[PDB]
């Protein structure tokens, strides 16, 4: 067909075909026969307009002006500005073809049949507004005005169109040949009484029918009414601006600093800082998770023995006894032969984690009868004050560890400069964060959460015991197969994916909670044994933890190896600034430095009050530890925060620049920002940070 | 030897082996060949829009070239600060626009200097700081609105042939001052020349021809399966590819390696290959590589 | 040493640091809960701002009526709804003027494209509210529902194909006394499960006729349901509202002002283009000012009406029917019916007794039962609540439905350019939610008189400016829909970024669909080199992962991984091997779109390039990019129940149980024995009762006796 389509046409001629034909917002490729049709008959038009010209009176030796093939916008302004210069009635259709002499726009159409039928439909659609001349493959001729045409051109368009039909038929072209009236078939559009009343019914005060609405519409000229609307409206309408100046910043939420609100609990689903994994050597087999776990604690026999608890912490609600009772239920079933991780004590497992104190959904109507069942207020998060174990947490887990848990296949050899670049980026950044604590949290929380979701694949209506383990490698090579803990996850009946699964983690730990008592208002946590590193006895602890999670969040836990990507990406953009800066890479200079340029240095955080800096490494360190701790505490009140405090540092920042930033409603920001400051230990000490950095701002900017 | 071919590296490897190389000093992309003229090298310290004094050696007299850039051909006019009229033939628009950027940079007009706006501290391969007039050359090369927009222009002139060129080479009658077109198409032999340490071309009275800085940075793969015999280039490879060509070179000669080792003396961890295999041990962990090697 | 992230931003400039903060583009799963609680919010304040305005009853669905346009201007900062028409009339005139011929082109363009499209367009949409089961089902399903109605209530628009006929069918549907249609409703079980008992109670649906007065019909096709989307519509309304949208999409699409549909490096060059545009013409010694404005409730505030007036003045010369067409949309907006979702729940603590109240039973109870919050929230939707538990909602636009729309607005209040001739000129961007407003004046206390009559001038149009959310600062840096722009650098602040595991579709496809989906990011959301080259890592692990195809050369064992070892022993061209067969993976940014078969041909062994391209391979039998070999297998997608009728008659018969008891006890006592293949039941039954006699006899279980009897009955089966 397009073979076709560029063999019988000139170039120029498929061109403004195509190039006319694409502005319908569909592919041109596809349906190729609606461009035969727009080529032949801008061919039609081009020969029609050819012979006839006229002069300073309108001698016959020009009169045709041609609409088609020209930008529908062009073709739009050019039509109405020979419609008002003539002084006749502009056609509501794109006419293809406009006459000097006759004063009237007219249209051409192609067609396979008697051209008298496609004439008649095309009167009505167009009434007789618009002249036409139409003809048909089959030797047919058809003119509104027998005065239009002569004898040369419509012959030479006959004989045009029969070697165009006597062609189509050689490459069996004709039989896939549409007509053209199926472009035009909806023409016919009659609204209904409903309709019709209900956009009556639709229309702006002030009118009674859409009728008086349209006519308003197309005839009213409604130049200087904005002005007008504006000079009686209330002075009261006013932004209020306001220039920023440096004293105008104040501390976002004091109320953190009221040391009578209690402190930030630990809700994050695993321990990171506080983790105690019980190192197993392996060569570097793959082993399922039970029998991992089995020989964990073998190694640790004195552990796994334990049978007399030594309480030593307890929540305000859970019960110890329950939660020593499933845990020692879970060790038995790890410790056991069968393949399978599934319990077979549910008594404990139903009775500990509140499974069975449901409420008993009843009938709609007895609870419209009743009158004791009233809709129960919401639980507004608490307010709390800083808590000072986010801090030691972002200490912790920036530093670097004597394990990596990250191992990533291969890529492609790199050739050109850019992957180059690419790939020294990637060395630099998996060098600085390989060992970092960070990763191995990561690790194990992304392996958790991935555990949890395939456990979830057929046992929906059974307990399943899942140790929390992971796979880690150290600098000698030697890889070691460590266990956190464990954790019994419940039965979830309902089919639905947001639906709460309970599950009760009990995670080993060498911190005893008495140290900070505030950080552990939510954990039940047990003495099982003592550990020997260097000669030396490390008591162990045993935080169990009921906590709920559904489907969705097992998805999020799974996606939290994002961070990675995230602090790449953010690392990247800072390099691509440095180098913007400049006009070549910034990448080993402001990693290594070069000859020219020197190490850089980023301000990293506080001693005694203290600004103190560090290499780049750290940094990375410090912006991986951020986004994997924004990952793990997320909830609504972090993006909340994250977004509205994306204003302020804006502001703050156009402030640095000597821009000369104005708040219209500052107060507004504010109270923005400090409606999602309430209980999310990750909001809190991002607002303690965000005060400390701003007053390290303007203590810096008087200089 | 046997092709007359190449553009600047094989010019260069060729004095650095004592063979024949064409005449004709080089500014990159653009090759310089003097008609008319002659000037002096001046030291001294001159002020660029972005506002840095930085040492120049600027060449003062009157001097006409046959400036000439990849097929595009032309003729330059400089002097002290000022481009006095350039003209140029016809061929593929980054060709001119090649040659006619690198003209302005070597001209060293006062124009060129107050188009610079962003920092020029752009580092070579090697790590050292190039030479000012190639830092403009680089800056220019990859800005070149900025200098065509500082430069201004004037009328073309009412020769038949002669058009004048916009910034994006097209034909108008506001033209780069001093630069016109021209159909008059300007026609386009061996001698020796000596080499030094920084692989630089010197003429016979002393002059520098050919430096290390106008290698084109335009890598590619070549047509035919090169191969090459010194360990001191493995580092190009891969590391697998590294990897299996020490081996080989450690196994072909396993003999003498085993011979050496009994010895005991400390000659035999020092071959090339070892230094280009060490490239790829990463430096933290290098040392206690090699002290557990030793030992075992 | 205390660390303190923020102290990046001392050696970093802001818009570098907080880039990509969100790793989502979509939405996290602890977001507010969106219930009816938040529906009759929305609803509440989508009806608080325009109070003020015409309230009265509609005559059709009989539902209370807010029309704030044209109303009382208001006389305070707070978020309006009364839209001038003159105003509006006046920016599209002003528009019109300064882009001649464009409106016309536009709708003479979207009213072609109407001409050409199908109704098969519509199925390429997010859930549809499906009316004849009131629920939401996908876009096909929903269109085939809505086909199956109209053919029972003599409609056949979508016989002729043509989306005009399925409009005109839809519009007349909308006219029919009583409409007929089928629905699905679910009953209880009573057939046989082993769990203890061999009895099970679950639910089976089956088709039946439901028939629904004029009026219920009319309420139906203008509800909108609730699954940041907030709500769902019809099939009635989305061939309209698909017209409308491209009409303003080709509108938009010539307007420099829009922001869409830019996408990728496009945007940035718009940004700075704008920019350096603005900065060019400034006054010379004069100040340019940006504002990175915000818009609040924006969907609470535009009126269906403004829009039908928008409609109206761009499609001034055209034909009626195109006209009336493009009508149609606003007008079924401006009598939209919002669902409230599922209901409340009230609970008694001291009997431990919880319960679900729907929508319909909404008031049914003492509004002292309710929370403060709900109890306030339904005392204000009392006047707006209808008994089918539905509440009517004039005025809104209930987040994106008419977004191109939307930005045309936007775009009309950014081209007036100046009010009063004072000395300050105005322009900028907007992209349907958000809008980047440069301001040239002499000094700027006449910045913020200009910035104040544009913030006035939006009021009137109903564009309602955030103060709380916006700024303004020396031009050169600003945002524009979570771009940041700083003096030429660029900086995104959420980036969409690969998902967990592959795409699900096979080795080939799910290889090519990652490295194109990685190629995508990279070129739209601006991906660095070092981060696609991280994310085609991450990808790779996770393919091996999922498809058990670790390196031939690596110590993991598996099932499929001994023949993969094997197949690695054996090979030559080891660099040749795919990664499905456990090779090396060459992958990196220069070849992210050759398909890995082209990419490793020339070094693919010949024998094994045989075998994985074999032209007939067992496999095979019978977007993206990549070749048809023996990694391009299907997997079983056979499921659900067929044959319904004849199963459900069987199954209600009364006989089934005791045919599964008896075929349970034979065909369980081993774990498979069955001649599957089609075979009849009672055919397997009498092939395993023979099998069973004749080894009971061969091992003496049973006497002579017992076989010849056993041989007689099964003589009678019929398979002996």
């Amino acid at each position: 067909m397009d073979t076709f389509i560029t063999r019988n046409f000139q170039t120029t001629i498929i061109q403004k075909a195509k190039n006319t034909m694409a502005e319908f917002s569909e592919d041109p490729e596809l349906q190729p026969a609606m461009l035969f049709n727009i080529c032949v008959h801008l061919e039609v038009c081009y020969v029609i307009s050819d012979m006839n010209f006229l002069d300073e009176e309108g001698k016959a030796y020009p009169q045709y002006e041609v609409i088609e093939g020209m930008p529908r916008t062009i073709a739009w302004m050019v039509q109405r500005s020979l419609a008002q210069e003539h002084g006749i009635e502009t056609p509501k259709y794109l006419a293809d073809l406009f006459d000097y002499k006759t004063k009237r726009f007219i249209e051409v159409g192609i067609t396979k049949g008697l051209a008298d039928d496609y004439f008649w439909k095309k009167k009505e659609k167009l009434g007789n507004s618009m002249e036409l001349m139409i003809f048909s493959y089959n030797q047919d001729y058809s003119l509104s005005n027998e005065s239009s045409l002569d004898e040369e051109g419509k012959g030479r368009v006959l004989s045009r169109l029969t070697e165009l039909q006597a062609e189509l038929s050689l490459k069996n072209l004709w039989q896939v040949l549409i007509g053209e009236e199926d472009v035009e078939k909806g023409i016919d559009f009659k609204l209904g009484q409903t309709i019709s009343r209900l956009r009556d019914i639709s229309v702006p005060a002030g009118f009674s029918n859409f009728e008086g609405m349209r006519s308003y519409i197309d005839n009213i000229d409604p130049k200087g009414a904005i002005e007008r609307n504006l000079a009686r409206m209330s002075p009261l309408v006013s932004v209020t601006p306001k220039k920023l100046t440096w004293e105008d910043l104040r501390p976002i939420g004091p109320h953190i600093y009221n040391h009578e609100l209690p402190e930030v609990p630990y809700n994050a689903f695993l321990l990171m800082s506080d983790e105690l994994g019980l190192a197993n050597m392996t060569e570097g087999k793959s082993k399922k998770p039970k029998t991992l776990a089995k020989e964990c604690l073998e190694k640790y026999s004195t552990l796994r023995d334990q049978t007399d608890p030594i309480l030593i912490m307890k929540s305000e609600k859970a019960n110890e006894n329950f939660l020593w009772k499933l845990w020692r239920d879970c060790v038995n079933t790890i410790s056991n032969e069968e393949m399978s991780n599934e319990l077979q004590k549910t008594n404990y497992a139903k009775w500990a984690t509140g499974d069975g104190l449901t409420y008993q959904k009843i009938m709609k109507e007895v609870a419209i009868d009743d009158e004791t069942m009233c809709q129960e207020e919401p639980k507004i998060p608490n307010k709390c004050r800083v808590a000072a174990w986010v801090q030691t947490e972002m200490n912790l887990l920036s530093t670097l560890t004597s394990k990596r848990a990250l191992d990533l296949p291969e890529i492609g050899p790199d050739v050109a400069p850019v992957e180059h670049v690419g790939s020294e980026r990637r060395k630099y950044f998996v060098n600085e964060i390989n060992y970092c604590k960070a990763s191995t949290v990561m690790m194990k929380y992304v392996l958790f959460h991935t555990s949890l979701l395939n456990e979830s694949n057929a046992s929906m209506g059974k307990y399943k015991v899942i140790p929390i383990t992971n796979r880690v490698v150290n600098e000698k090579g030697e890889s070691f197969d460590m266990l956190y803990g464990l954790a019994v996850k419940g039965q979830s009946h309902l089919r639905g994916d947001t639906d709460v699964v309970t599950v009760v983690t009990f995670e080993f730990s060498s911190t005893d909670p008495r140290v900070d008592s505030g950080k552990w208002p939510k954990y039940t946590v047990f003495r099982i044994g003592s550990l020997f590193v260097s000669g030396r006895e490390k008591s162990v602890y045993l935080y169990c933890r009921v906590n709920g999670t559904n489907k969705i969040q097992m998805k999020w836990g799974m996606e939290a190896r994002r961070c990675l990507l995230q602090s790449m990406q953010q690392m990247e953009a800072i390099v691509e600034q440095e180098s913007s800066i400049q006009g070549y890479d910034m990448t080993k200079a402001c990693f290594k430095g070069d000859r020219v340029n020197s190490p850089k240095t980023f301000s990293i955080g506080t001693q005694e009050g203290k600004l103190v800096k560090g290499s780049f490494g750290k940094a990375l360190r410090v912006i991986f530890t951020k986004c994997l701790m924004h990952y793990v505490f997320g909830n609504a009140q972090l993006e909340g925060f994250s977004a509205e405090s994306r204003r302020l540092l804006l502001l703050i920042q156009a402030l640095k620049d000597r821009k000369g930033p104005w708040v219209f409603d500052l107060e507004g920001m504010y109270s923005g920002i400090e409606e999602c400051i309430s209980n999310n230990p990750w909001v809190i000490q991002s607002a303690y940070w965000f005060n400390e950095w701003l007053g390290f701002e303007k203590e810096g900017s008087k200089v | 030897a046997a092709i007359d071919g190449g553009d600047v590296a094989c010019d260069i490897i060729r004095a650095a082996l004592g063979l024949k190389i064409r005449q004709r000093q080089r500014f990159g992309r653009l090759e310089l060949k003097r008609i008319s003229g002659r000037g002096f090298k001046n030291d001294e310290e001159i002020l660029i829009g972005n506002g840095t004094i930085q040492k120049i050696g600027i060449w003062d007299g009157e001097e006409e070239f046959h400036v000439r850039c990849g097929e595009c051909r032309g003729i330059l006019k400089k002097s002290k600060m000022k481009l006095e009229k350039l003209l140029i033939n016809s061929a593929k628009k980054e060709d001119m626009r090649d040659l006619i950027i690198l003209c302005m940079v070597f001209s060293q007009d006062t124009r060129m200097f107050q188009g610079v706006r962003g920092e020029i501290n752009f580092l070579n391969r090697a790590g050292q700081l190039l030479s000012p007039m190639y830092q403009l050359q680089r800056y220019f090369l990859n800005r070149s609105n900025d200098l065509f927009d500082q430069w201004g222009y004037e009328e073309s002139p009412k020769a038949s042939e002669l058009h004048g060129i916009n910034e994006s080479m097209n034909a108008s009658d506001y033209t780069l001052k001093g630069v016109v077109v021209t159909r008059n198409v300007i026609d386009d032999e061996t001698e020796k020349v000596s080499i030094t340490k920084n692989l630089s071309l010197i003429k016979r009275t002393g002059e520098v021809i050919m430096g290390a800085n106008d290698v084109s940075e335009l890598e590619s793969q070549a047509q035919l399966m090169i191969t090459y015999d010194t360990p001191k280039m493995w580092e190009m490879g891969t590391t697998k590819e590294l990897v299996q060509n020490t081996y080989q070179w450690v196994l072909k000669n396993l003999v003498t390696l085993k011979a050496q080792f009994l010895l005991g003396k400390e000659d035999m961890f020092q071959w090339d290959a070892f230094e280009a295999f060490e490239s790829i041990i990463p430096q933290k962990m290098a040392g206690q590589y090699s002290g557990f090697a030793r030992a075992v | 040493m205390n660390i303190n992230p923020y102290f990046l931003f001392i050696d970093v400039p802001i818009q570098a640091a907080i880039s990509t903060t969100f790793p989502y583009t979509g939405v996290p799963p602890y977001s507010h809960g969106t219930g009816t609680g938040y529906t009759i919010d929305t609803v509440i304040r989508t009806h608080e701002y325009s109070n003020k305005g015409k309230q009265y009853i509609s005559d059709v669905t009989g539902c209370t009526m807010v029309d704030p346009t044209n109303g009382p201007l208001p006389e305070d900062n707070e978020p309006s709804a009364y839209a001038q028409l003159d105003c509006v009339l006046e920016a599209l005139d002003r528009m019109d003027e300064e882009h001649p011929g464009l409106f016309q082109a536009a709708s003479q363009n979207a009213m072609e494209t109407l001409m050409v499209t199908t109704v098969d367009k519509l199925t390429q949409g997010r859930q549809t509210f499906d009316w004849t089961v009131c629920r939401n089902q996908p876009a096909a399903t929903a269109l085939n529902t809505t086909i199956t109605s109209f053919r029972l209530n003599d409609l056949n628009g979508a016989d002729k194909g043509g989306l005009i006929p399925f409009c005109q069918d839809i519009i007349d549907s909308l006219d029919r006394p009583e409409m007929t249609f089928f629905s699905v409703k679910n009953i209880k079980k009573k057939l046989p499960a082993k769990n203890r008992k061999g009895f099970l109670i679950k639910r089976i649906p089956m088709k039946v006729k439901d028939k629904i007065t004029k009026v219920e019909y009319i309420k139906r096709a203008l509800s909108l349901n609730t699954m940041r989307a907030i709500a769902t519509a019809g099939i009635q309304i989305r061939g309209f509202v698909l017209v409308v949208e491209n009409l303003a999409k080709n509108i938009c699409e010539n307007l420099e002002q829009s922001g869409l549909p830019v996408g990728g490096n496009e945007k940035k060059a718009k940004l700075s283009n704008a920019v350096a545009k603005m900065l060019s013409n400034c006054p010379p010694g004069g100040i340019s000012m940006t504002v990175t404005g915000d818009n609040t409730k924006w969907n609470e505030c535009l009126n269906p009406r403004i829009f039908l007036a928008m409609t109206e003045r761009i499609t001034r010369d055209s034909p009626i029917w195109f006209r009336d067409f493009c009508s149609i949309a606003p007008v079924l907006f401006s009598n939209k019916i919002a669902r409230l979702g599922k209901g409340f729940m009230i609970t008694s603590k001291t009997k431990r007794l919880k319960a679900q109240i729907p929508c319909p039973d909404l008031f049914s109870i003492p509004l002292e039962r309710y929370n403060e919050e709900t109890r306030a929230k339904l005392k204000k939707l009392k006047p707006f609540f209808n008994e089918e538990g539905t509440a009517s909602l004039s005025p809104g636009m209930m987040m994106g439905m008419f977004n191109m729309l939307s930005t045309v607005l936007g775009v009309a209040a950014l081209g007036i350019k100046n009010i009063g001739n004072k000395e300050y000129l105005w322009d900028g961007l907007q992209s349907s939610d958000d809008f980047a407003l440069f301001v040239n004046a002499k000094d700027e206390e006449t910045c913020m008189e200009g910035i104040n009559d544009f913030y006035r001038t939006c009021k009137l149009l109903g564009i309602n400016m955030s103060k709380k959310k916006s700024y303004c600062n020396e031009t050169g840096m600003f945002e524009f829909t979570s771009m940041f722009y700083r003096d030429g650098f660029v900086s995104n602040f959420a980036m969409e970024l690969p998902s967990f595991g592959v795409a699900g579709v096979n080795e080939s496809a799910d290889m090519a669909i990652g490295m194109t989906i990685i190629k995508n990011n990279m070129i739209n959301n601006g991906m660095g080199p070092a981060t696609a080259q991280t994310a085609i890592q991450l990808f790779i692990a996770d393919y091996r992962y999922t498809y058990k195809c670790h390196r031939g050369d690596s110590k993991v064992e598996g099932k499929r991984m001994k023949i993969i070892k094997e197949l690695w022993e054996n090979t030559k061209g080891r660099d040749g091997l795919l990664v499905a067969d456990g090779g090396p993976n060459i992958y990196n940014l220069r070849n992210l779109h050759i398909p890995e078969i082209v990419l490793k041909y020339n070094l693919m062994d010949p024998e094994y390039k045989g075998r994985l391209l074999h032209p007939q391979n067992p496999f095979v039998g019978h977007d993206y990019d990549a070749v048809s070999g023996t990694h391009s297998w299907r997997t079983k997608r056979n499921r659900s129940i067929l044959n319904t009728d004849q199963r459900n008659m069987i199954l209600e018969e009364q006989c089934y149980a005791k045919c599964c008891n008896l075929f349970e006890a034979c065909f369980n006592s081993a774990s498979y024995r069955k001649p599957v293949g089609q075979h009849s039941m009672l055919e397997a039954m009498a092939h395993r009762l023979r099998m069973d006699a004749r080894l009971d006899y061969e091992s003496g279980r049973m006497s002579k006796d017992d076989f010849e009897k056993a041989m007689a009955h099964l003589g009678e089966i019929g398979y002996i």
